[PDB]
């Protein structure tokens, strides 16, 4: 059943933020995270 | 933070040592080399429209005053193979400086340094990095604070005691729906909203979205406590 | 950011519809494998050009119904609905504002429509987030809580912004008013793109001039010198032409080549400005707009991206 | 006032130093609490 599909990309998912004239989202946690960068 | 960097260092190491393709940007510099210097000896066995590519069967077969017009077209061809791969060189150099300025920025602004510049040491708000070499170049560790679970609450510009207007010395005015309290905005830790939380400046008509709430004063239970115990002084002092 | 693909197949170039061309044109060698391998080295790379400006978000933010945004009109420049793309109306104004023988154009990876989807979501989560959408997951705000955290990060406390609210409301409104009549008034605004299509058309148009050069040969087309002569008079007139064609285009991919190194360096700066001025607020004086810099919002242009610097 | 500024060293240090007061806040609020300590006493004289 595998075979080449073609379609128009998406860029990403679609996420309509939450805004309000008298709404703030705090962090209650944090994640540390190490990420690698790579340069010639 | 320990243990979630701990347990960061660790997907690191496993990450390289798993997937074939991290290496990327390195290796498609050894390999553009590779195949560059390949390609400048493949021009060697090329005839050019001469009547050979082997300088000495030329030589082998023609007299000297013809063999000098077909040796002038090797020279010619091979001349022009050095020049297409030193242009190709010093293009490529330029890349690499390009991306060793930006690695000695990197060393000096996320290594020797903490930077206050978004995405320039990874994702995230920069903690620190830790260089690690690599075959012709160089690996960042780029460690960073992401702000994780969160919550919504209601918030306001200011607040509204005694007709003055009141904002946070630093930190954002938040209520779980019923009480406000003052916080620091990169990390939920309220706190009573207090005349050393906060600032006054003007009176509460000027402000859009003000809203009234008490301001505790740290120092009015610290002479009212005082005051209790003076007027039960001068209670003790009816009796004699 | 960009600059259009071409490809320009040296064998159809140099020896067009010709076998006897073609044969004489592999004696030279790997040269043909080199032209077409640095053109799609060329290609690949504005692709990458426009994904490190543009994709700096891979979830795609979206602006309320409602634009209670504390006065500030952004309507200007998030996109407008009615249009069949989903651009802004300076957008619209920024892209009315810039105008045989083996060339090819190939089209860049993401259409104009998803450039200005990128851009919606970058300057939507820009507006209803701030900065965090940078630094994680997008933390809504009030935008005029957001516009408070800006002054106190250039140094003015935030009382500032809250007692003079419908004044710097009124100053964004008739400063983005200014930026609609000047990208609206006068010629040269977009200079720096148009020199771009200006020099690859300048570029192109000089490697086509070429094919009509004779190099010393008894003609410039290829077909005549084999239609007139036998092929032994004819391999010494066809190798001129084969010589001189080679010749410009390894002229034309080298300033090529040169010239994607600086539309290159021109697209690192618009990344870097994307995240230091769009996703952030910069202490970097000059880098961010003339000012002390509060915010940034990116358009699309063809080939390129504006940034409105907003700056007390 | 003691909560816009702070202080260091003396007078004789700091090159352009000039003369002013230094409102602090905690005096008259305990001078709000002296003259009613001082009725309190002037009263109590009575009985
Ligand atoms: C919003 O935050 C408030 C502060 O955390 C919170 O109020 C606090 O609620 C706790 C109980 O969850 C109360 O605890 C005390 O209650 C009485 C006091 O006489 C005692 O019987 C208990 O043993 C205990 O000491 C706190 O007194 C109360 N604090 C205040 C300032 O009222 C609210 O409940 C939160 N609101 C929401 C919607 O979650
Ligand atoms: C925030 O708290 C304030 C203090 O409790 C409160 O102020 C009070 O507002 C009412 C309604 O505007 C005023 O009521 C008087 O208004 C006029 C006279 O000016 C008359 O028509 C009315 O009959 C009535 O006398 C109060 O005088 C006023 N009190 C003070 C000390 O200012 C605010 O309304 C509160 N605001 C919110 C949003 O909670
Ligand atoms: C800033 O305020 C200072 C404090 O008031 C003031 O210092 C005072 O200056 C006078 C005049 O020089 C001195 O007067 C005395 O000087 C000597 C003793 O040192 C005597 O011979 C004099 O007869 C006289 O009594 C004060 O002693 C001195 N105060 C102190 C505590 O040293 C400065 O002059 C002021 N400066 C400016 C520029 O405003
Ligand atoms: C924080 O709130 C947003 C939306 O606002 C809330 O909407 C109600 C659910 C109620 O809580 C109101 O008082 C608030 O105004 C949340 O967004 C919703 O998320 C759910 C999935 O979790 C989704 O099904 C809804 O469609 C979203 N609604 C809207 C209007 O966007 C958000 O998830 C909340 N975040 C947290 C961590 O509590
Ligand atoms: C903050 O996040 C961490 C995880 O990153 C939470 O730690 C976990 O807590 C649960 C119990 O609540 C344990 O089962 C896990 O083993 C813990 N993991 C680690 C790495 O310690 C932490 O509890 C969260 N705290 C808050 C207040 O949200
Ligand atoms: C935001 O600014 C725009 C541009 O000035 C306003 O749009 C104009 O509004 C008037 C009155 O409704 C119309 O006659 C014009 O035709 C509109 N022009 C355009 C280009 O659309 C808009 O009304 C303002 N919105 C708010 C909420 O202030
Ligand atoms: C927020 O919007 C509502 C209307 O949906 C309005 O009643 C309210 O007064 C607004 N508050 C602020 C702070 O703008
Ligand atoms: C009351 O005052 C007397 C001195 O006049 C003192 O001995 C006594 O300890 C005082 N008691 C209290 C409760 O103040
Ligand atoms: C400043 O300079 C002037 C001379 O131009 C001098 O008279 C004055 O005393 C100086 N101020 C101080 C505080 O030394
Ligand atoms: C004196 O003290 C009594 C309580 O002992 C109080 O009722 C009265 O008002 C006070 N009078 C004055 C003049 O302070």
């Amino acid at each position: 059943s595998q075979s080449i599909i073609a379609y128009t990309m998406s860029l990403g998912a679609e996420n309509s933020v939450a805004y309000s004239n008298n709404s703030i989202a705090i962090p209650i946690n944090f994640t540390i995270s190490v990420t690698t960068e790579i340069l010639p | 933070i320990a243990n979630q960097f701990n347990s960061a260092i660790g997907k690191i190491q496993d990450s390289l040592s798993s997937t074939a393709s991290a290496l990327g940007k390195l290796q498609d510099v050894v390999n553009q080399n590779a195949q560059a210097l390949n390609t400048l000896v493949k021009q060697l066995s090329s005839n050019f429209g001469a009547i050979s590519s082997v300088l000495n069967d030329i030589l082998a077969r023609l007299d000297k005053v013809e063999a000098e017009v077909q040796i002038d077209r090797l020279i010619t061809g091979r001349l022009q193979s050095l020049q297409t791969y030193v242009t190709q060189q010093l293009i490529r150099a330029a890349e690499i400086r390009a991306s060793a300025n930006l690695a000695a920025t990197k060393m000096s602004e996320c290594v020797l340094g903490q930077s206050k510049r978004v995405d320039f040491c990874g994702k995230g708000y920069h903690l620190m990095s830790f260089p690690q070499s690599a075959p012709h170049g160089v690996v960042f560790l780029h460690v960073t604070y992401v702000p994780a679970q969160e919550k919504n609450f209601t918030t306001a510009p200011a607040i509204c005691h005694d007709g003055k207007a009141h904002f946070p010395r630093e930190g954002v005015f938040v209520s779980n729906g019923t009480h406000w309290f003052v916080t620091q905005r990169n990390f939920y830790e309220p706190q009573i909203i207090t005349t050393h939380n906060t600032f006054v400046s003007g009176n509460c008509d000027v402000v859009i979205g003000i809203v009234n709430n008490t301001v505790y004063d740290p120092l009015q239970p610290e002479l009212d406590s005082f005051k209790e115990e003076l007027d039960k002084y001068f209670k003790n002092h009816t009796s004699p | 950011v960009s600059m259009t693909k071409t490809s320009v197949d040296c064998t159809m170039y140099i020896c067009g519809d010709s076998t006897e061309c073609s044969n004489l044109l592999l004696q030279y060698g790997s040269f043909c494998t080199q032209l077409n391998r640095a053109l799609t080295g060329i290609a690949v790379e504005q692709d990458k050009n426009t994904q490190e400006v543009f994709a700096q978000v891979k979830q795609i933010y979206k602006t309320p119904p409602i634009k209670d945004f504390g006065g500030f009109n952004f309507s200007q420049i998030l996109p407008d609905p009615s249009k069949p793309s989903k651009r802004s109306f300076i957008e619209d104004l920024l892209f009315n504002k810039v105008t045989f023988n083996g060339l090819t154009v190939l089209p860049p990876l993401l259409t104009d429509e998803m450039i200005a989807q990128y851009t919606s979501a970058l300057l939507a989560g820009t507006i209803t987030s701030g900065w965090t959408f940078g630094a994680g997951a997008a933390l809504q705000i009030p935008f005029a809580m957001q516009m408070a955290y800006r002054f106190n990060g250039i140094g003015v406390t935030q009382n500032v912004l809250y007692e003079n609210q419908k004044l710097i409301a009124n100053q964004f409104n008739s400063a983005i008013g200014k930026i609609q009549d000047s990208l609206s008034s006068t010629a040269s605004a977009l200079g720096k793109l148009q020199d771009v299509v200006n020099q690859n058309a300048q570029a192109l148009n000089t490697l086509v001039k070429q094919l009509s050069s004779n190099f010393g040969a008894i003609s410039s087309v290829l077909n005549d010198i084999l239609a007139r002569l036998d092929k032994v008079e004819a391999e010494v007139q066809i190798d001129r032409l084969i010589t001189g064609r080679l010749q410009s285009l390894q002229t034309y991919v080298t300033q090529q080549l040169i010239r994607a190194a600086e539309i290159r360096a021109s697209a690192n700066l618009a990344a870097t400005k994307m995240s230091e001025c769009v996703l952030g607020q910069s202490k970097r004086v000059d880098f961010c707009g003339k000012g002390y810099h509060l915010m940034s919002f990116p358009q699309s242009a063809p080939h390129g991206v504006v940034f409105l610097h907003v700056t007390y």
